[PDB]
This record gives structure tokens, sequence and C-alpha cells, in this order.
């Protein structure tokens, strides 16, 4: 959607990983059935012990989930935002 | 914020480049008598600066991200600095 | 045309010059060289008959000249008739 | 008629098209990009097709605060511009300078002194929008570079 | 039928460079631009360009061979 | 194209658009 040129970056995919990274440290995102903290040491012992399959897999294919629905980032995203048209479909 | 990380770096890491071995040994190979400490600072902040700006989206909003790229690139960048480079910036972005 | 027949490799040179403003599609323009001179409608001994002309087909993609062509056979052979599918029928093609 | 340049302008752009289907574009888009320009150039006087003609039946067909298009017109205006002096060399712009240029390009669109001061206003606001986005890389002059990306 | 031709419009730069530099010719020259033969002469001349036998004789030339 | 690469010209910019409105009429 721009005018052409009469004689923005798509940021590789190596970059993106550090990108990725950031998002599941800051809780954006969960695993696919992160179960998280358990109650007990006992019930943790076995947690730290069993290897899940998000352990395992690669770091492309890794399922996750979305703590905040599109329309609560419409809420909050300012409309000065460049991909505020974007937050809807 | 994005103002406070920037900031952050200049005060912390700019001692630190200021005097490290790389630099030290190219401005006697490249001569040059009108260096002083307080434009060593400057040449080191712009660095911070100019490395904030290219990952900030890449790195994000974190400190321990981006002082590790100051590290790795820090002796590449020493090396494109000549006697052309000591006062203007633009030219020593232009060859790094 | 004996001075042209004599010409050593003719048979490029009519395949070349099938609808000449149409790139590539080489191996299409050879059929339709070979179906505008067609063959011998030999009858056999009389009593057996076999068609002499060379029937071609044209599938492909949409933007393929598939029909330009037939546009070009129209102007090229001694008598031709065109005609479209839906808009052709069948007392109207073979007889009234 | 087709100028020579617009001959390869219009190949180049082809095989852009193309490159993006791997509906879908045929040589019957190529054909109208041809009849497009034709036509534009049908509402104008000259019959040299010249590559802009081109590029904006390509942009047509290709496509299937400040108003969305209004801005736009601006980035490519300046994104240009300062590729400019990258490959003459030249001293680099500041905000300023970059508005200054950017008026006279339009000195026939402007239609009152006082829209001389709001667009002029108006242009430092982009600047701040293409910044925020980081188009541009800001340097120390106040020095506006291509954003390294 | 005897042959048919199946017609693929994959995708290849090469493949579109060459094919779109000729059709970006074509439309140049079936545009417009004894006057009767300077004119007639420079219909030839065009298909020198671009075929390698005269039309007029090719149609006759096969109806020759036909007969 | 891009022919008005340099029409530096002064504060008289303001009085160019008077030309353009005030004869508009
Ligand atoms: N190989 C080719 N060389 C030159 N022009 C072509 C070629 N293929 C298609 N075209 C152009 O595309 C158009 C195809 O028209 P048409 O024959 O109706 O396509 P279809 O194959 O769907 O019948 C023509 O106008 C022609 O100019």
């Amino acid at each position: 959607r721009i005018p052409t040129v009469a004689p923005i970056k798509l940021w590789l995919k190596k970059d993106v990983k550090n990108v990725w990274e950031n998002l599941v440290q800051l809780d954006f995102f969960t695993e696919k059935s992160a179960v998280g903290l358990r109650d007990n040491a006992t019930a943790a012992f076995y947690a730290s012990n069993y290897q899940f399959q998000g352990t395992m897999i690669p770091f492309d294919l890794r399922s996750y989930q979305m703590q905040i629905i599109l329309q609560e980032l419409r809420r909050i995203i300012p409309k000065s935002n460049m991909y505020y048209s974007w937050t809807q479909l | 914020n994005v103002d406070e990380v920037s900031t952050i770096l200049v005060m912390s890491r700019c001692g630190e480049l200021m005097e490290d071995s790389c630099l030290r040994k190219r401005i006697i190979e490249e001569q040059i008598t009108d260096c002083t400490d307080d434009q060593f600072q400057n040449v080191a902040a712009n660095f911070i600066h100019l490395i904030v700006q290219a990952f900030h989206s890449y790195t994000g909003n974190d400190i321990f991200a981006l002082n590790d790229l100051i590290d790795f690139k820090w002796p590449k960048y020493v090396s494109r600095i000549t006697k052309e480079n000591i006062f203007e910036p633009l030219a020593l972005y232009k060859s790094a | 045309f004996r001075k042209i027949s004599r010409d050593r490799g003719i048979i490029d040179k009519i395949i070349s010059s099938m609808a000449p403003s149409i790139y590539g599609h080489r191996d299409i323009k050879t059929a339709v060289a070979c179906s505008l001179f067609g063959g011998v409608p030999k009858n056999v001994n009389g009593k057996h008959s076999i068609r002499g002309d060379i029937n071609v087909l044209l599938l492909g993609d949409p933007g393929t000249a598939k029909s330009q062509i037939l546009k070009y056979v129209e102007k090229t052979a001694h008598r031709a008739v065109f005609a479209t599918g839906q808009g052709a029928s069948a007392v109207g093609l073979t007889a009234s | 008629i087709l100028t020579k340049e617009a001959r390869s302008y219009l190949v180049e752009k082809y095989k852009e098209l193309r490159k993006d289907d791997a509906y879908r574009i045929t040589v019957r888009q190529l054909e109208s990009m041809i009849r497009l320009s034709e036509a534009i150039a049908r509402a104008n006087c000259v019959d040299e097709i010249t590559p802009s003609f081109i590029a904006e039946a390509y942009d047509l067909l290709r496509q299937s605060t400040v108003t969305y298009d209004k801005y736009v017109s601006m980035m490519n205006m300046i994104v240009r511009k300062i590729a400019e002096v990258d490959r003459e060399g030249a001293e680099e712009l500041t905000a300023v300078d970059i508005v200054d240029w950017y008026l006279l390009q339009k000195e026939n669109d402007l239609g009152s002194l006082a829209e001389y001061w709001e667009e002029r206003r108006l242009a430092f606001k982009v600047i701040k929008r293409l910044v925020k986005d980081r188009i541009l890389m800001e340097i120390h002059k106040t020095v506006y570079v291509i954003h390294p990306n | 039928f005897d042959i048919l031709c199946v017609v693929r419009d994959l995708v290849d730069e090469e493949a579109d460079e060459r094919l779109a530099t000729f059709v970006v010719d074509s439309h140049v020259r079936s545009h417009p631009e004894n006057a009767r033969q300077r004119r007639l002469q420079r219909q030839r001349k065009k298909e020198e360009e671009i075929s390698p036998i005269p039309q007029e004789l090719l149609m006759k030339y096969i109806h020759y061979a036909r007969t | 194209m891009y022919k008005e690469k340099m029409p530096d010209s002064q504060a008289n910019l303001m009085d160019r658009l008077r030309e353009r409105e005030r004869r508009s009429a």
C-alpha cells in the first residue's frame, strides 16, 4: 500500500528468535498445557525429573497460547501505533 | 522504558570501554594526538546510542541483551576507526 | 518456390514462421505447422480410407495464447471456419 | 507508444509481480499494465509512456491527524530523496532541510499562504511518525539517515 | 486428436524475462507507426525482422504443397 | 521527474502563493 519508484524491513527469521524469547519471559505467551507451579515439594519433585514434550521439540514448533485477547489489545494499544489498524482481523 | 535503558548503559558502560586495550593500541597506530578522554567517552557513547537504535526492536527493552552486542561488535567497530573517523561519527558509521 | 525448397533445413524455417509474434511454444507451433500442411488422405485401394489432416488440441492455463493461435490459423489457411463453444449448436455445426 | 526504457521497467515489474505467486497473475496482466498505461497517457497529452505511468498501473493492479495516502505520499518522496545523497555523497539533511525540499516538490498543489504553514507543520509531525516507526535513524546537526532496516 | 499441447504457466524469472521482452516489443511493432509501394516495403521489412519467410509466400507455399 | 531539485527561494514563497490565491478569482 505504498506508491512505487520512478527511475520497511522484514526482519530475518534468525533475528526474531530473541524477540520471540522476550514474549515468553514476560508471560504474554504460555505453553499449550503449562501446568505451572506445583503446590508441594514432593509433587514438584516429579516435575523436576519428568521431561515433557516441549523440552524436546524444536524451538520453532512449541505450541503456545495467549493471555491477552485482540479486543484487549485494541482497548489498550495507542491509536498512534501503526499496527493499530491490524489489531482486528 | 526505552529512554532509561539508553541512559543506563551510557552511565554504566562508558568508563568500561574508554580504557580497553584495543582502542589505545589503535589510537597510537592512528597517532591521534588531539584525542581526549572527554572525546573518548562520547566516541564510545555514540556506539551505544547507535546499537540501541539499531537493535532495540531486536533485543527489546533489555539491559542484559545489549551489554553483549556492545562487547562483540566493539573490536570490529574499533578496527574501522581511522584518522578520518575521529571527528565525524557519520563517516565512521558509514565505514562500519 | 524451388529456390526456397533447396535451402538446407527448411523445416525449421516454416516452424519459426508460424505466428512469429508469439514467443516460445515451439512444440506447439510445430503442431500448427504440421496441421496446416496436413498429410496424405490415403484412400487405400479405394475400399479403405484414412483421414489425412492433423487434429490438434490446445490445453493449458489462461494467459497462454491458446485462442489467438486459432485467430491466426483462420488468417493463414486457405479455408477456415471459426466457432466458439457455447455460441455454437449441434444443428448449426453439422447441417440444418 | 511504449518507450524503450519503459520496456525494461515493464519486464522488471512483471517479474516482480510474477514472483509473488509462488489469484495468480498471467501475461494478460502484462498486457493490462500496457493498456492501463495507454489509458493514463490517453488522459494526458504526451504519447511517450514514461516509467511513471507504468508505476501507477503497477500500483493499481497490485493493490487488489493526517489521511493515509497524504502521509504515505510524503514517504516515497523523502525515502528516495535521502537515498540520493547516499549515491551523490553530498551532505546529509536535517529535518528543516528535508521539509524545505518537500514543499517545493508541490509548489503548484499549494493553494493559500495559510496552507504554507499548515503543510509545513504537518511535515515535521510526519518526521516524528517516521522516526517513531524507525525508518530514519537520528545521529549527530540533527542528522537523519536511513535507519539500518 | 493427434497432437495434444499441454501448457503450464509455471513461474521463473529467466523464462519471464525472455517472454516479456518479446511481448513488449510485439506491441511496439503492431502499433501504428508510390506510397503503396513504400508502405508495402515497410510491412515486409517488419516481416523480415521476425520471420524468415514472407507471409504471403508461405500462404501460397502451403497451398502449393497441399495441391 | 525529480526536476524540482534546487528552487532555493527566499521567504518570497509566501508571496508565491499570493499569486496563486489573489489572482485565482
Ligand atoms: N507465448 C505467448 N507469447 C506472446 N503473447 C502471449 C503468449 N501467451 C499469451 N499471450 C498473450 O495473452 C493473450 C492470451 O489470449 P487467449 O489466447 O485468449 O488466452 P487463452 O490461452 O486463455 O485462450 C493474448 O492476447 C496474447 O497476446
